RNA sequence: ACUCGUGAGAGACUGCCGGGGUCAACUCGGAGGAAGGUGGGGAUGACGUCAAGUCAUCAUGCCCCUUAUGUCCAGGGCUUCACACAUGCUACAAUGGCCGGUACAAAGGGCUGCGAUGCCGUGAGGUGGAGCGAAUCCUUUCAAAGCCGGUCUCAGUUCGGAUCGGGGUCUGCAACUCGACCCCGUGAAGUCGGAGUCGCUAGUAAUCGCAGAUCAGCAACGCUGCGGUGAAUACGUUCCCG
């Protein structure tokens, strides 16, 4: 992710409309999660480290 | 099957009747998986065929089933590069339930305009040596007959 | 005061048995205005006949979860068993019936990568 | 029967010998057919003439029918293709206006399939 | 007759359960009617994680989020029982909402 | 099709554009950017020069093709055929 | 006094009996029992192979641009078409379409979001908005297949719905390339399909519904999950693949 275009997104939009996600450790505007604020991969490793207070892995 | 022989299922009788012919006959029928629907086909086709014949509907079912059971079967295998047919004896169990299987293929393909009208008359049929399971069980035995000469084979 | 239950996929139904009469109450209406399907029936009325007592007991019905199939095995299951723990005399006979005998078989899990429960996605090798 | 110059089938129900009008469709069938309360699904022999005269009064005052309807049709295909609009050159080119998937349909509108 | 909803939301069994624990001992000791900790249904999140990045999507991981939800229904509110209830510290895994 | 309650959208510096074009009565090349904006009765006899991403392509516009955007008149892809 | 939701414990260990077995593993049958011989499913990929995929998540050695290959903004494109291949949905009709009456489930979501009742619209939807940070209020009393009554009499059809015209609603500053939905006209190909080829051994095959992620609007017939009704067959390893 390019930071220019990172920090312009971050940067208030002129219209309502030109807002999205934007995974805050990578940047990566595909496939994140609107709860966590993070995307797949950073999901994972968050997930597989133990760092994230609340996620396990599911075997029902 | 290469370990070894699996289970059979405990089919149920029909409380209907009381013949287990009359499920077998329903679960063939079966279409998408609608029981009651193919249930309600089986006794309204019955009920139209014993009232066009006026006899019991169970007798002239195991008349129809004895008439039309094969009894020899064709098989098919290749030895030296050609493909040869070497027929073999069926055991009862598999002759009636090819026997059913060739009754409802035979009653699908019929011109009546109506499918419950076309089971009755493919029974009736059957039972009256004029049906088309008659024939295909007349080609079969016809078959056997012609190409029983590598019976040697055994297989 | 005498006491049930039955279970067969989420299917749990409350049976208390009365000495009356013949007479079954399904949530206030009769057997045959409730799931009148002649299988329906038969299977409900299979340990009665099996017991051979018949017209001298009353049963009342809550329903709650499951499907008609559920529903009617976990009645029959449910009378059942209030017919062993009224006269346990009979449970050596009911018992090789197979009627006291809960059913260990419902919806299975359904697995990623497939379509559902067990079936297998279309897996061609082109 | 016979209708602006359309043979109404011999026996069929009025719901579709009215839609056979290029005009009327099943919709606008079943709303006429509501409106002026003849049943649906009576057979053509027992069609009468009064009725039918009546009902060509009401599909002629209130709509377009037939040769009108293509007229108007062609007309729209014409100034369309004179103005250079997209649809105009999209019924130049024998393609689908709204854009769909050209890729491997569309032979609806690109007519019988040639190899090359 | 006034009564309190005392919320507890968590998400670890051995944390919620110490912490209904507490709340059980200090109302005791107050001297107040509680009826406990009763049941209720835990919620359940599911998420499903594709394993790999760029395709490889045959494959892929589902997590579970798991959070104990127990209600105490405390009568009669003395005014020492709710002072309590207020200084008593509680670990950050345990949420307590007094309504 | 534009909702009827809010009415058609018309750029405003286009607008202001043509007006003062019309108030003056000089018909030239209007330098036109915007292929959203929707044509009104007002754009009897004027001249724009749309932007098809390549170069300006003049287009005349009269009473014949009213109701329809800037865009429908201007190609935008070149298709020469096989 | 039973489910109900959620804490602790018991329960399958060849536990016992008879025969085979080197008196050994193991095996067949029987009794008890919810289950009998890893009860059903999931999480769980040993040393290594394919220089397998990923400098477009991220990080990094070297080379390259630095007044550009960095950077703002308007428009256009990623949706182009005489064709070809792959994965799914709709069918090809009577076990059926349509019309009226009529009963059964699970799980999940809701703050700048769900949206009750009422009124007007054929219906998209317009007004208003109680109850909710949620076993309480909304997702309709969660339905569909199912059961009863009527029409169709085998037709390119009351099956089948694409294409093209004529009118509207909704989110958005922004619907012509380029959204979805509602109303209408429109009636095309298609009558079970060639060699060849794919899935499946019990709640399985098939058929019929519901909810969520991404999201203001959606290309959602995709993916993930939760369900209703629920089969046939396995003689046995000669031949095809590993
Ligand atoms: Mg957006
Ligand atoms: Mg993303
Ligand atoms: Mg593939
Ligand atoms: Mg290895
Ligand atoms: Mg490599
Ligand atoms: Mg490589
Ligand atoms: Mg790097
Ligand atoms: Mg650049
Ligand atoms: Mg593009
Ligand atoms: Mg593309
Ligand atoms: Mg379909
Ligand atoms: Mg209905
Ligand atoms: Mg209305
Ligand atoms: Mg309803
Ligand atoms: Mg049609
Ligand atoms: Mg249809
Ligand atoms: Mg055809
Ligand atoms: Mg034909
Ligand atoms: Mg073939
Ligand atoms: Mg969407
Ligand atoms: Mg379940
Ligand atoms: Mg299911
Ligand atoms: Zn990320």
């Amino acid at each position: 992710a390019k930071k220019a275009l990172v920090h312009k997104a971050n940067k208030k939009p002129k219209f309502a409309v030109r807002a999205y996600t934007r995974c805050n450790k990578c940047g990566r505007p595909h496939s994140v999660y609107r709860k966590f604020g993070l995307c797949r991969i950073c999901l994972r490793e968050m997930a597989h480290a133990g760092e994230l207070p609340g996620v396990q892995k599911s075997s029902w | 099957p290469r370990k070894g022989p699996a289970p059979k299922r405990p089919l149920v009788n029909d409380p209907v009747y009381g013949s287990q012919l009359v499920t077998q006959l329903v679960n063939k029928v079966l279409l998408e998986g609608k029981k009651s629907l193919a249930e309600r086909i089986v006794y309204g086709a019955l009920e139209q065929a014993r009232e066009k014949t006026g006899t019991d509907p169970v007798v002239t079912l195991k008349r129809a089933l004895d008439n039309v059971k094969p009894a020899l079967e064709v098989r098919s295998r290749r030895v030296g590069g050609a493909t040869y047919q070497v027929p073999v004896e069926v055991r009862p169990d598999r002759s009636t339930t090819l026997a059913l299987r060739w009754l409802v293929n035979f009653s699908r393909q019929r011109r009546e305009k109506t499918m419950v009208e076309r089971l009755a008359n493919e029974i009736l049929d059957a039972s009256n040596g004029l049906g088309a399971s008659v024939k295909r069980r007349e080609d079969t035995h016809k078959m056997a007959e012609a190409n029983r000469a590598f019976a040697h084979y055994r297989w | 005061p005498i006491q049930t239950v039955g279970r067969r996929k989420e299917a749990v139904v409350r049976v208390r048995l009365v000495p009356g009469t013949g007479q079954f109450n399904l949530d206030g209406r009769t057997l045959e205005n409730y799931f009148p399907n002649k299988v329906h029936q038969q299977l409900i009325k299979a340990p009665l006949v099996t017991v051979d007592r018949v017209d001298q007991f009353d049963i009342y019905a809550h329903l709650d979860g499951g499907g008609p199939s559920g529903q009617a095995g976990a009645l029959r299951l449910a009378i059942a068993r209030a017919l062993i723990l009224v006269q346990p005399e009979d449970r050596p006979a009911l018992k090789k019936a197979g009627f006291l005998t809960r059913d260990p078989r419902a919806i299975e899990r359904k697995k990623y990568g497939l379509k559902k429960a067990r079936k297998a996605p279309q897996y061609s090798k082109r | 029967a016979r209708l602006v110059g359309v043979d109404l089938p011999r026996d069929k129900r009025m719901e579709i010998a009215l839609t056979y009008i290029y005009g009327i469709g099943r919709t606008r069938s079943n709303e006429i057919l509501a409106a002026t309360g003849i049943d649906k699904n009576m057979r053509t022999k027992d069609l009468t003439d009064d009725q039918v005269t009546v009902l060509r009064d009401y599909i002629e005052g209130n709509l377009k029918v037939e040769g009108d309807l293509r007229r108007e049709v062609q007309a729209d295909i014409r100034r369309k293709i004179e103005i250079g609009c997209y649809q105009g050159l999209r019924h130049r080119r024998g393609l689908p206006v709204r854009g769909q998937r050209t890729k491997t349909n569309a032979r609806t509108r690109k007519g019988p399939k040639r190899t090359i | 007759g006034q009564k309190i909803r005392i919320r507890l939301k968590a998400y670890d069994h051995e944390a919620i359960d110490a912490s209904a624990r507490k709340i059980v001992e200090t109302v005791t000791r107050t001297g107040a009617s509680v009826v406990g900790p009763v049941p209720l249904p835990t919620e359940k999140n599911v998420y499903c994680v594709i394993r790999s990045p760029h395709k490889y999507k045959d494959s892929r991981e589902h997590f579970e989020m798991r959070t104990h939800k127990r209600l105490i229904d405390i009568l009669d509110p003395t005014p020492k029982t709710v002072d309590a209830l207020m200084r008593i510290d509680l670990p950050a895994s345990v949420d307590v909402n007094i309504q | 099709p534009r909702s009827l309650k809010k009415g058609p959208f018309v750029d405003d510096h286009l607008l202001k554009k043509v007006d003062v074009q019309n108030e003056k009565n000089t018909k030239q090349v209007i330098k036109t950017w915007s292929r959203r904006s929707t044509i009104i009765p007002d754009f009897i006899g004027h001249t724009f020069a749309v932007h098809d991403g390549r170069k300006h392509v003049p287009v005349f516009v009269t009473e014949a093709m009213v109701g329809h955007k800037l865009g429908e008149f201007a190609p935008t892809r070149t298709f020469k055929g096989h």
